[PDB]
């Protein structure tokens, strides 16, 4: 309904909101270029990163239709199933996205490493989105 | 104290009518609300 | 009067039985018997503090009902400095007297040497922040100010309400009474606020509330309201009660323990649903040592006894206009606000409610039995309901 | 001295408050006419305001994406929190037998109606999708769907309208014998049927006054803690939030003190002019306003300790978000509010500690002008700039409000006078009951002495 009190409790301060009208409602080029896999937003509505949720939901799918076409009765997701676009355009490497109760998964592997650390721990958020923290290499010249 | 309504002749049949209102327009947005999909 | 010393006798009665208990308690482990000291003297101060701003409350809105327990109230605010007297062993508990007396640790954190010094063996940053505010000497000073400004207050307020049985009362003398009275509100709002912080607040100075105060102040208000009822009842054939007071006083006393309950359940409320909703982990420690390890069931009869029978009580006439119900539920009061504050001290230092030693039920009634002999030696010296006041014709109606 | 002045008999209490509704509408005062007329004004300022925020959007404000609650929620605050001291002298003075409420609580009832229209109007505006505002009430739909019910806004909603509707019964029930005495006046005859169903045909009688008692000082008893509740609860928009200047401990009594504070600075903003203006110089006395100013002191100390206690609380804690929200106020770029705020609602209000300041009228006008300007500081301070300066330092931004922002202000300025200028014309503004009662416990009290 556009409360933004939303905005003002996440400590983050990720979620971003349609004031006006931003949302390219006239020309049929930039019409073409909308992905029909996310909603595109009216005036009025929150926003923030949903973990890229249409392609969770459509490996969710896909998993699910094939499980069921074996007829096993399981569901498992593959770990890499789920590339996120961020995580699919960074050449580095750093983002990486996947299952964490899962331990072989890439993602719960990084999240066991003892220099994981997740933003603002005081506030009792228990973030999904963590951080490994920058471990520098310098030199025995220019730091000791 | 009493009500001045306590001793007529209409208290009978219009407080019979408040739970008759009752359970027709209450029901009938249970109906609608509930039962009307 | 004879009643009186009735209730006199009942409260030293009570606070040879303490003192007894209080002894043995530092003859087995006197870390116990200070502890218990501290959750003593806080439900011992409930009284002439909350008696003393309830006097000022009443000075500054005159009503029926103050006139009718004004000289109670101020023989209430008439023990603060045998307050400090009975202060001074904790004084004793944080200062240098420590490693005598028997203690391990200093009765609170920052009075700890280790926690607050610098290049220490421990150095916690919170508690080491805060080392000017929370000093021995500086806790010292603060609460022995509070006690120069609550006895001046106290003393003022009665020597003038003292020499007005002779003259120059209608207007003035009450004029003067009002306007200390108006100024000290203020005062004993702030300095008894900052009272609660650094005796219960400060025990774990890992966490504060700005509510915490108020919440003392509900407390303690609430506390000396049911006192006043309770020996309202006892204080009913002293003839002078049965000529001026009428059950209508009776009715507004009822009115302000219905009151004082609610808004004290409200500022509890509050604090609760603040630090609950909000769940950030500096504030959130205080209700996790609160409702676990069997403190959590006296949450819950906390919740039940002391405000739910409480309030659905006290919503009624009879057991407001009849003072003899009206004394019943404010002894269920007195009990539950014993209670109440057992669950807001004794977690910080008892960890468990079957933790709960005797020393813990032997200085409340103890230390209450003193403030009760002290009160009640206050009134005898005086007439109680000053017949000789601007505010008497409330009591004719 | 006495809250009534002499010479009054109840023909007299019913003349001369009976009189100034029910004159000819062309025999209506010029005064009147301009304070209307400026009204009209300012509404219609509303009216376009409320235009350009429902066809461009509520970016038309200030507000960005650190400052979710820009000026609007501090206007919805503010105006909300006006309404507390006209319920104060319409239920807890009449709980606590107060002898000054019988000439005022008519004005603060009507107030705090008029501030909680002007004030509800605002969680409805400040969403951007405001049609489906009745999604935050629990209705039946197709969906299934429900309010979160543990959400502030959640309670707002019932409690502005618990509120809104609580009021309004109170003024209702407060203005049917007064509607008895205007249909018994009225001399026009269409009138009469006006006030009549107005009055129900209230037929002022033992058996019909027990009840009215007994319902008012109950329905006083429902109201005196709904109104501390209702300023808690709009205290726990912010106290709820993980915010380091809103997750305050203090924040519903000191939400609830700065509402008393700042309603009891309008009251006097807005019975001055009606004290002099209108001839009700014998009703109101300056005992009135004598007392009014004492409880406005009150409640500006309690502001002032809750200031103490946002002190204390960035002091004494370790914590480095509570010190830096302490600088951010004090040495920001948004200081210059919290700097006024000192100056406002804590230097200014040690006047009112001395009877002259008090019983002088221009000087308690502008001391509750300043009061009522300071309130709105203290909701900008407590709002903006803890929304300016979070955790993150990347997500710092400034808050400017745009012209919109005013113009709302405004025109909600114009809403609140304009509705209050009906009040005064076709309805009356002193209770002429309960004045009648107190010229009666007046006399009484002069005769048992
Ligand atoms: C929103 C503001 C906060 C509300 C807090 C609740 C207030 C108390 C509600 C009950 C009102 C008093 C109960 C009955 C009573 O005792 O009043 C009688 C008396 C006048 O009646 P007489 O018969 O004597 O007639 C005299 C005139 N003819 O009332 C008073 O004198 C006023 C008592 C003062 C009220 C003190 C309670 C306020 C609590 C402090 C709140 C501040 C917050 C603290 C941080
Ligand atoms: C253990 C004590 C309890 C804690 C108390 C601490 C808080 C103190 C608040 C209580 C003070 C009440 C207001 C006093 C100031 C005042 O002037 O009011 C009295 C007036 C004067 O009466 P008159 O007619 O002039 O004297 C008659 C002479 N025969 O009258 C009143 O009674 C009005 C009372 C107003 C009560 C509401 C305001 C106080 C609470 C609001 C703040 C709430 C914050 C959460
Ligand atoms: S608080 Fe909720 S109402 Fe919308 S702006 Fe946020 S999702």
């Amino acid at each position: 309904v556009g409360t933004k009190y939303c905005s003002n409790n996440c400590p983050y301060k990720v979620r971003r909101f349609n004031f006006l009208q931003y949302s390219d409602t006239t020309t049929e080029t930039f019409k073409l270029a909308f992905n029909p896999d996310v909603t595109v937003r009216i005036r009025g509505v929150m926003e923030k990163c949903t973990y890229c949720v249409q392609r969770i939901s459509g490996a969710r799918i896909a998993a699910k239709r094939a499980a069921v076409q074996a007829g096993q009765s399981s569901y498992v997701i593959s770990d890499g199933a789920i590339q996120t676009a961020c995580e699919q355009a960074c050449p580095t490497g750093a983002i990486v996205f996947g299952d964490i109760n899962d331990s072989n998964s890439r993602v719960a592997k990084w999240k066991a490493e003892g220099h994981n650390y997740g933003l603002l721990g005081f506030l009792n958020t228990v973030p999904r989105t963590t951080y490994l923290a920058r471990v520098r290499n310098p030199s025995e010249e220019l730091e000791k | 104290m009493q009500p001045e309504w306590s001793g007529d002749p209409e208290v009978k049949p219009v407080f019979l009518a408040v739970t008759l209102t009752g359970m027709v327009a209450f029901l009938l947005m249970v109906w609608l609300f509930a039962f009307y999909w | 009067i004879p009643q009186l010393g009735q209730v006199q006798m009942l409260g030293l009665a009570a606070a040879v039985i303490g003192i007894g208990v209080l002894a043995a308690g530092y003859f087995l482990s006197p870390t116990s018997f200070f502890e218990s000291y501290i959750y003593g003297y806080y439900v011992a101060m409930t009284i002439p503090l909350g008696c003393l701003g309830f006097l000022m409350v009443q000075h500054l809105t005159g009503g029926a009902w103050g006139v009718t327990v004004r000289r109670m109230l101020e023989a209430g605010a008439a023990t603060l400095p045998i307050m400090g007297l009975l202060f001074i062993p904790i004084a004793l508990g944080y200062f240098d007297t420590y490693k005598a007396l028997g203690l391990e640790h200093p009765l609170y954190e920052w009075a700890n040497p280790e926690v607050v010094t610098p290049g220490g063996a421990e150095f916690d940053p919170i508690i080491a922040h805060k080392v000017p505010w929370l000093s021995p000497l500086w806790v010292t000073a603060r609460i022995a100010i509070f006690f120069i400004i609550w006895s001046a207050l106290a003393l003022t307020l009665r020597a003038w309400s003292r020499q007005q049985d002779a003259g120059g009362d209608a207007k003035k003398l009450a004029t003067r009474m009002r306007r200390l009275s108006g100024i000290g509100v203020a005062l004993f709002v702030i300095t008894v606020t900052f009272f609660s912080f650094d005796v219960a607040m400060s025990l774990d100075p890992h966490w504060f509330s700005t509510i915490y105060g108020a919440h003392y102040m509900a407390n303690a208000g609430l506390m000396t309201l049911a006192f006043l009822a309770l020996m309202m009842s006892r204080v009913r054939d002293a003839a002078l009660f049965r000529e001026y007071v009428s059950v209508k006083p009776i009715h507004d006393i009822g009115k302000l323990i219905f009151a004082f309950t609610v808004l004290w359940t409200y500022m509890s409320y509050g604090q609760l649903v603040i630090i609950w909703s909000g769940d950030v982990a500096e504030f959130t420690p205080w209700y996790v040592h609160r409702t676990q390890h069997g403190w959590v069931f006296v949450a819950l009869a906390l919740m039940l006894f002391a405000f739910a029978l409480p309030f659905f009580v006290l919503l009624f006439r009879g057991t407001k206009r009849n003072l003899n119900t009206l004394a019943t539920i404010a002894g269920w009061i007195v009990v539950m606000r014993f209670v109440d504050m057992a669950w807001i001290i004794l977690p910080e230092f008892r960890e468990h409610l079957w933790d709960i030693a005797i020393t813990d039920v032997a200085a409340p009634i103890g230390l209450i039995g003193l403030v009760i002999a002290l009160f009640a030696a206050n009134v005898q010296q005086a007439p109680l309901l000053p017949l000789r006041d601007p505010n008497m014709e409330q009591l004719q109606n | 001295e006495a809250y009534l002045l002499p010479g009054e008999t109840y023909t007299s209490i019913s003349a001369k408050i009976g009189d100034v509704p029910l004159t000819p509408p062309l025999k209506t005062p010029k005064g009147w006419l301009a304070g209307f007329s400026v009204a009209f004004f300012m509404l219609m300022i509303f009216f376009v305001s409320v235009t350009w925020l429902f066809i461009r959007g509520v970016g038309i404000w200030g507000i960005n994406i650190p400052v979710g609650w820009g000026m609007d929620i501090i206007n919805f605050v503010w105006w909300i929190g006006i309404g507390h001291a006209g319920t104060l002298i319409s239920a807890i003075l009449l709980l606590l037998n107060q002898g000054w409420r019988n000439s005022i609580n008519r004005f603060a009832e009507a107030m705090t109606l008029f501030a909680v229209a002007c004030a509800g109007l605002y969680p409805i505006l400040h969403l951007g999708r405001p049609w489906l505002f009745y999604w935050l009430i629990p209705y039946p739909n197709t969906h299934g769907m429900w309010p979160q019910f543990r959400s502030a806004l959640a309670w707002d909603v019932f409690a502005i309208s618990t509120y809104a509707t609580v009021s309004l019964v109170f003024w209702l029930v407060g203005l049917i014998p007064d509607f008895a005495t205007l249909r018994d006046r009225a001399k026009n005859i269409w009138v009469k049927r006006l006030y009549g169903i107005a009055a129900l045909g209230w037929r002022g009688s033992a058996r019909h006054w027990h009840r009215y008692e007994m319902a008012s000082i109950l329905l006083a008893g429902l109201s005196t803690p709904l109104v501390v509740s209702v300023h808690s609860i709009i205290s726990l928009d912010f106290a709820i939030s993980q915010v380091p200047g809103w997750q305050v401990t203090v924040f519903p009594p000191y939400f609830v003190a700065g509402a008393v504070f700042a309603g009891f600075a309008m009251v006097l903003l807005l019975m001055i002019p009606v004290r002099t203006f209108y001839g009700f110089e014998n009703y109101i006395t300056l005992h009135h306003l004598d007392v009014m100013a004492k409880v406005m002191l009150t409640t500006g100390m309690i502001v002032v300790y809750g200031y103490f206690m946002e002190v204390f609380a960035s002091l004494y804690s370790g914590n480095e978000f509570e010190e830096y929200l302490l600088y951010n106020r004090l040495f920001g770029p948004s200081s210059w509010a919290y700097w006024g705020l000192l100056f406002c609602n804590a230097v200014a209000i040690q006047p009112l500690w001395f009877k002259k300041v008090r019983q002088n009228i221009p000087a308690l006008l502008i001391i509750s002008l300043i009061v009522s300007v300071g309130m709105w500081l203290e909701r900008y301070v407590i709002i903006v700039i803890s929304l300016e300066r979070d955790f993150l330092p990347s997500s710092w931004d400034i808050y400017i409000p745009t012209i919109w922002d005013w113009s709302l202000y405004i025109g909600t300025f114009g809403l609140f006078f304009t509705l209050l200028f009906l009040f005064i014309r076709v309805l009356p503004m002193i209770n002429i009951f309960e004045m009648r009662l107190f010229l009666y416990q007046e006399t009484e009290k002069a005769k048992q002495r």
